[PDB]
């Protein structure tokens, strides 16, 4: 068991991409949180899980209870704004019956999920019955009217023609699916990040079973993180399926190097923010959640 | 006479106690059982508030039997405004209605059995204790109720308040897989219901050929006659319920009317016996005084001018012309109802179409007309009463099964010897916070 | 070590409390085998009158015109080491902030308080209907806070303090918790929790923000409880899986 | 003497505060003649930047994400010897406390709450609208506090002390207080005064008690401030008739 | 000006009758209340007045802003139950679009119209617009549950029969429109008070302009307090214009000893309660609105 | 570009003028432009106001019914509604679906009037452009909303 003061808790760190290549048409980078859910369905490690499907709006996500294989895969690929996947977190006990709740979501979802095993507050059933989760590494979100901002006026796109959007090399990017692509400095993205982002502590999803992200391997691939031994258990069997290529971390570039670099600076920052609001004001301060 | 006072009541829901006029032998010649726990006051907080809301707060009467007060507080709304709510809502709140009944009604069992006896010997229950039979007998209680609670879950989307009921319907049909995590624990659960009602009619039975029971180290005689009264019995329905929207409605508004403990309670009298022996802190005081018509915290529902019994058996007499009555009979009836709730589940579970609609197209805002429903509670007869205009309540009336039987279980109390007074209370199963909302 | 000692007490509550202890099934058999004794319970047991303990479990708020319920509720802040608001009544008033008398047969019964309005609260267990589970981590976690070990005592001094910070913020529950504190604050994430914890389907997410149906809310004070951006302890919750089994062991025949 | 320093400052505010001082028509002008200088109000005149108040009359909440508002409002405190909230905005949040971001041209613009949250504030003047005649009270007796001889200055401190009570009670204003603290304090007497209060009729009286429609309710506070139960200080409001012709008095041509 | 410690400032105390033979067939007692607001009216010193008029159930007062002779004398006679009356006095000065407010009430009712021309918090135009103000003595009033209980149970009586209740010696009196006559002790009566005026410390309407009330004076007559400027200009000009018979109080039997009794007897029975608040739990008080 | 705080609503594709002149000039073809002329335009709007107040009152039955019988909850369906507020047009348009609105919209004058002004600024010396300002009455508590 690593402890790593900014990547958390785990036993080891990979680089890997799903061998399904039906998923990884669209995947977003490896395909590893919708192999994950997929492998544990059909295992029965799981009886559903909650995923960000496709919602009411371009681009706009909505959160759902999937319990086939085919419900899973239509939340393939990034949406850069809020999906407020905990709120079907009890329901999937109540009118869905499931036994074993799978959960995917970014660092501070898979916060809430811990949160609600250990201090259930109105959340009866659910500390039992949360079988596996899957975090996504996560630097920032924004609201819905940001993420329009951004892509239709910065990028100059239409959301209806958008195929794929990727933070990566400083730069907010968009493709369209008749194959063109436009980017914008992130630095002109700041202003429209969610503010309740600043002071998340979280990087790369510490509190799930396994994790997984993007930063640290080349385009395709995923950076995975098995912390847990419920993480250990379905991704030890999985490999031994063959459902995933793996390459040693540390045999990659750029790797766990870089990534332990970003995460420090985002608790660095956030940190800071933190530290800032105790005296927000003149004799009085904001409140703090973690105090 | 004398006047002995056994204040608090226990193994009961609630807060309640016994002021009773006793002869020379320590018989009761007139008792009085009253409701001390405060007036919470539903009926007069629902006035100006949403038709959405008051269910909801009505709910939290009793933590017991919440499934009674969420459903016919919004079948109220629903007759009031003319809602008429689609076939699988209707199966569902079914299915939630009979699962608490099972609840409940072994909830009871761990209450009443520390009064009775393990068959042919002198042995009373104690269910805390880490030995046999008792152990095993916990263990059955405990996985029927666990049951049964995961059905009213599922069904009604919490065990203890359900969320799943609202105004028009549901908020949510169940998916495939909850129907057969349904059927599953129902097929288990039956089984297990014919077993411990066998086991609790064979220990009634036996409390039936004892001619006298322990109290404090005292033996005290057993009626044959234990807990008769005459005031008779009053029931909507066999399982669920009825309201003012059917087409033949079975219960009858204008033969209700409610007055005041007044009519019936005793005055102020004054405590001149006290027994501190009493199990486990004694009786009042010698020289308290007592009003059970002001201290009463209840009113009082009469039927064609008179108390009547509600629950158990006043549905097994109204529907199937059960002839048995007092304490012992009251304990027969209600643990003869396990079976029919096991077999309704797998009946509504055959008949659920879990991709049909939940919820009427259209909610109807109400225009000040009456409306009422009946559920079926565990404990009887629970018809809540409102007038809903533009969405909001401009009356409310709630007349709870426990509220029925406290003037009739007092009238029960003759003849009985005051130490065991409390268990002609205990099979009426009573819910004082039910009562007295 | 002994058992410690543990009451119910009953204010003004539904009883749904006590179900929801009772709802831990053979947990709460195997607490009560080697880890408490239950002393006082009217709805389980004969004991009359208060007697002392360890650890009062209390539901329900208090009814200020009804003088033996003052009396309880004083006498069992003197009769206890420990006093646990148990459930949003005894918290936060829940619907008994909505009483406002008139009825038969004691129109007077008008004003009802949570029970840190009149006496101190140790810790609270919000929740309408609180979960089984919280209620079941609180004994456990009270018992080796009495007698275990003193690397026990010191995990289940830091479970147990946000629940005894909520018992020093206040006594009101409402929606509006998340406006004030968490929404107001710069500290809403649009996780969804909140919605998943209301027992009345008071609050959906519009565009990833809470939004609240104040008149369907019955004020139990469940949304902020459950929100991670109210307390979240890193030194504990961090800890899941240990924190788990160690509960988990405490359970095992 | 001299007359008093007086500021209106601007934080997120709809301007009505400012408006309902205006409605006091020549009371207005009467007070900027004899007793006040106006040295500061962006709505009225071209001082751009805060000077130092002896009052400053503050209107709004404060926008967290907005960086100039958190230092006007920091600021403002450091350059008034008398801070008043005016208006329920600068209260209690008012309607602001719905805000919830999302919105352009500044989506990130979420979060809102009462000055009190950021700085000490020395007097309320809640309402929303606030009444003319407490904003010329206010100020009057503000005067006096300052300028006037002991026997005024003792007045206007008593007068002004349950205004600088709210101050110090909190930030929260709501239907709920009324059932928080009043009816579920024993003290409400169906006198009806917060019906007649309430801006947007959120509240009846039903068999002579309060009834709320919370989804209605904008969150100003009127309701508590108006209640006779909340603060009733016998020793000014007994000398009504008194204290009425001396601020008329202080009025008169 | 007397500074009574317990009957508040006055001018002076006399006991009086309406002279207005239609006004006192149906008055509680000398119709003071009802002769002062008619005379307010068609003099001019007020163009409305609220008063307790006729509601949906029988007994129950209903609050109404009267702007005729004949709407006001609707409002005649005691109704112990709660009116919130204040509930219409902005509302007087919008849509009734009156310049001079007339308001009747109970001392608390008093109180509220004070407090609202003193601290306006969302009473606009308010203060100004109070031109005159009658208060009732008030030992204490009943929730209409309370009312329905005590009529109907302790005094045998259906309300609709009823024609006067009436509290004195010592008995809750009720009288039916048939001449029947039914009573009950006030002891049976206490579990059944409004809680909230337990906290009351003001007996013979101390703020009101003219207070008037019953206690002091012979059947058919009333004990009126003269107290501010308002209320000895009307009186004067009343009583010069032929209004009222009068006598002054001292000459009357029992007259102001035994009402100053009752008035100590209330402020320091409620005193004491007051005090109680304090130390009420333990190491914790309930709130004093007087602090 | 990004400080700016408002929404830009436009009438065929372009910023437009809201306000007394713009009600004057769309009613009366008024035909005089900038400053000076909307602050004529604004002046001439008081009569009116006075007049109608009274034919109004005149017409005004105190007896007569202010509610409808029958309020509907709402379908989904959009509806909107322009009020010609003192500063110019405002419009909010909604969504209301079983009593609760479920979309929402303010075209607020002064948000109009914002890029409007904007470009009535070219050719004023830069220390009177407040004066160019003052003309359209801003209300920015209003346009930012
Ligand atoms: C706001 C956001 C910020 C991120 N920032 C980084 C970063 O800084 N560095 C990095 O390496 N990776 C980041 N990621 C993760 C990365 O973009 C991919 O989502 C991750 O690598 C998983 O990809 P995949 O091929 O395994 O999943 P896929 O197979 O494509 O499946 C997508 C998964 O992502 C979930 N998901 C998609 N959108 C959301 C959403 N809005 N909210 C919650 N869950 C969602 C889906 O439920 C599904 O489980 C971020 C993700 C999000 C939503
Ligand atoms: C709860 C209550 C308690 C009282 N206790 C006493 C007492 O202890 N000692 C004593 O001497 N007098 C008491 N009174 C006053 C007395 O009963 C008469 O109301 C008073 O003498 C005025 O009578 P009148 O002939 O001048 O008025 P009338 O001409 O008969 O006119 C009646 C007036 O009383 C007002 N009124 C009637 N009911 C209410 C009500 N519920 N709430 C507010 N205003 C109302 C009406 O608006 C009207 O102004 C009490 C009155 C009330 C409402
Ligand atoms: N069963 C039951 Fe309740 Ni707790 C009772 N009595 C009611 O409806
Ligand atoms: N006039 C005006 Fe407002 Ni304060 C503007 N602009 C709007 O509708
Ligand atoms: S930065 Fe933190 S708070 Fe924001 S969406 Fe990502 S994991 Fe959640
Ligand atoms: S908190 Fe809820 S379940 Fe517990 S006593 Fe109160 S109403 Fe009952
Ligand atoms: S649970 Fe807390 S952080 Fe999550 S959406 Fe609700 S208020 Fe915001
Ligand atoms: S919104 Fe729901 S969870 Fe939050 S306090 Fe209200 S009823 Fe409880
Ligand atoms: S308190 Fe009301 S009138 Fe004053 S700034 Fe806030 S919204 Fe405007
Ligand atoms: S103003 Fe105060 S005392 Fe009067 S009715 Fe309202 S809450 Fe009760
Ligand atoms: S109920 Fe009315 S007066 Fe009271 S806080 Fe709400 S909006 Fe303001
Ligand atoms: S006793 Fe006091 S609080 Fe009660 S109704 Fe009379 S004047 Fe009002
Ligand atoms: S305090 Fe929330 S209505
Ligand atoms: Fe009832
Ligand atoms: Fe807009």
């Amino acid at each position: 068991m690593i402890e790593d003061p900014y990547l958390g808790k785990y036993v080891t760190c990979v680089s890997a991409r799903s061998t399904d290549k039906e998923i990884l048409k669209k995947a977003q980078d490896g395909g590893i949180a919708t192999a994950l859910m997929v492998y544990a369905l059909e295992e029965g490690f799981i009886d559903g899980t909650i995923v960000a499907g496709e919602g009411d709006k371009p681009w706009q996500p909505k959160p759902v209870v999937a319990m086939t294989r085919e419900d899973i895969l239509k939340a393939r690929g990034t949406r850069y704004n809020i999906s407020p996947q905990i709120s079907w977190l009890k329901e999937a006990t109540r009118s869905f019956g499931l036994d074993k709740v799978g959960v995917t979501g970014v660092c501070c979802q898979m916060q809430a999920v811990r949160k609600a095993q250990l201090y259930p507050i109105n959340m009866r059933d659910v500390p039992g019955k949360v079988a596996f989760t899957v975090g996504l590494f996560c630097m920032e979100n924004f609201s819905y009217k940001s993420l329009q901002s951004i892509v239709e006026d910065h990028a100059n796109q239409s959301l209806g023609s958008v195929k794929k959007m990727e933070i990566t090399k400083g730069k907010f990017w968009v493709y369209t699916e008749r194959g063109n692509v436009a980017t914008v400095p992130l630095k002109a993205t700041h202003k429209y990040e969610q503010p309740g982002c600043h002071v998340c502590l979280d990087y790369v999803s510490n509190l799930a079973d396994i994790s997984t992200g993007s930063v640290g391997s080349p385009d395709g691939w995923s950076t995975v993180f098995i912390r847990t031994k419920v993480g250990n258990e379905i991704w030890s069997k999985a490999v031994a399926d063959g459902m995933f290529e793996t390459k040693p971390i540390e045999e990659v570039k750029p790797g766990l190097d870089l990534l332990r670099k970003l995460a420090k600076q985002k608790i660095d920052k956030n940190q800071k923010t933190v530290e800032e609001r105790k005296t927000f004001g003149i004799n009085k301060g904001l409140r703090n959640p973690y105090a | 006479t004398k006047v002995v006072e056994i204040s608090p009541t226990t193994r009961l829901e609630g807060h309640s106690k016994l002021t009773l006029k006793v002869n020379d032998q320590g018989i009761v010649e007139r008792g009085d059982w009253l409701s001390i726990t405060p007036v919470r006051g539903i009926e007069k907080l629902a006035i100006g508030k949403t038709m959405e809301q008051v269910p909801k707060i009505a709910s939290r009467v009793c933590g017991i039997c919440p499934i009674a007060h969420t459903l016919a507080s919004t079948e109220a709304m629903e007759a009031s405004i003319g809602c008429e709510i689609p076939t699988d809502a209707k199966l569902l709140r079914i299915i939630l209605h009979a699962a608490n009944r099972i609840h409940s009604h072994a909830l009871h069992n761990i209450l009443i059995l520390p009064d009775f006896y393990i068959p042919g010997t002198e042995k009373k229950f104690n269910l805390f204790a880490n030995e046999q039979p008792a152990r095993s007998v916990m263990a059955r209680i405990v996985r029927i109720r666990e049951i049964a609670q995961t059905i009213a879950a599922i069904a009604g989307g919490e065990a203890i308040h359900p969320s799943n009921p609202r105004i028009g319907g549901m908020y949510h049909n169940v998916s495939p897989r909850a129907k057969q995590k349904m059927a599953d624990l129902a097929k288990e659960c039956l089984v297990l219901v014919h077993e411990q009602m066998e086991f609790m009619l064979d220990v009634i039975r036996n409390m039936q050929n004892r001619e006298f029971v322990e109290v404090g180290g005292k033996q005290i005689p057993l009626p044959k006659k234990l807990g008769y009264h005459n005031q008779g019995v009053m029931a909507t329905a066999p399982m669920y319920g009825s309201s003012s929207l059917d087409d033949n409605p079975t219960w009858d508004f204008t033969r209700w009317k409610e007055t005041r403990p007044w009519d019936w309670y005793m005055g102020e009298v004054t405590i001149d016996l006290e027994d501190p022996s009493y199990p486990i802190g004694g009786t009042t005081k010698v020289g308290t005084k007592a009003n059970p018509q002001m201290e009463s915290c209840t009113g009082v529902p009469t039927y064609d001018g008179q108390p009547v019994e509600v629950g158990p058996r006043a549905r097994l007499a109204t529907f199937k012309n059960f002839d048995e009555k007092g304490t012992f009979a009251q304990h027969i009836a209600r643990q003869m109802e396990y079976p029919d709730c096991c077999y309704t589940i797998l009946n509504c579970l055959d008949n659920l179409n879990t991709s049909g609609k939940v919820l009427a197209d259209h909610i109807p805002q109400g225009d000040g007309s009456m409306g009422w429903a009946a559920n079926e509670a565990p404990r009887g007869s629970n018809i809540h009463l409102a007038r809903v205009k533009d969405g909001k309540v401009r009356w409310y009336d709630m007349l709870v099964p426990t509220t029925w039987n406290f003037p009739t279980c007092s009238r029960a109390l003759t003849g009985a010897p005051w130490q065991i007074a409390e268990m002609v209370v205990r099979a009426y199963d009573p819910c004082v916070s039910c009562a007295t909302h | 070590t002994n058992k410690i000692k543990i009451g119910h007490v009953h204010m003004s509550g539904c009883t749904g409390c006590l179900v929801s202890l009772a709802d831990n099934n053979l947990g709460l058999i195997k607490i009560l085998d080697d880890y408490a004794d239950l002393v006082y319970c009217l709805t389980l047991a004969d004991v009359r009158h208060i007697p002392e303990m360890d650890v009062a479990l209390v539901e329900g708020s208090v009814c200020l015109q009804d003088h033996e319920s003052v009396e309880d509720i004083k006498e069992t802040r003197k009769k206890s080491k420990i006093v646990v608001a148990l459930g949003s009544c005894a918290c936060y008033g829940n619907i008994t902030r909505f009483s406002r008398g008139g009825q038969h047969n004691q129109p007077q019964h008008e004003s009802y308080l949570p029970i840190g309005d009149l006496i101190d609260v140790d810790v609270y267990i919000p929740g309408c209907p609180p979960s089984p589970e919280l209620i079941r981590n609180v004994a456990v976690m009270a018992y080796l806070l009495l007698e275990g070990n003193e690397e026990q005592k010191e995990l289940a001094g830091k479970y147990l303090k946000p629940l005894m910070d909520l018992a020093k913020r206040g006594t009101s529950g409402c929606f509006c918790d998340l406006m004030y504190d968490v929404i107001n604050q710069g500290l809403c994430m649009g996780c969804g929790t909140c919605a998943a914890s209301c027992p009345v389907h008071a609050i959906t997410l519009e565009f990833g923000k809470p939004q609240g149906e104040r008149d369907l809310c019955i004020k139990c004070g469940s949304c902020y409880g459950a929100c991670p951006r109210s307390f979240f302890n890193l030194d504990v919750i961090s800890e899941f899986e240990n924190i788990s089994e160690i509960i988990a062991k405490a359970l095992k025949d």
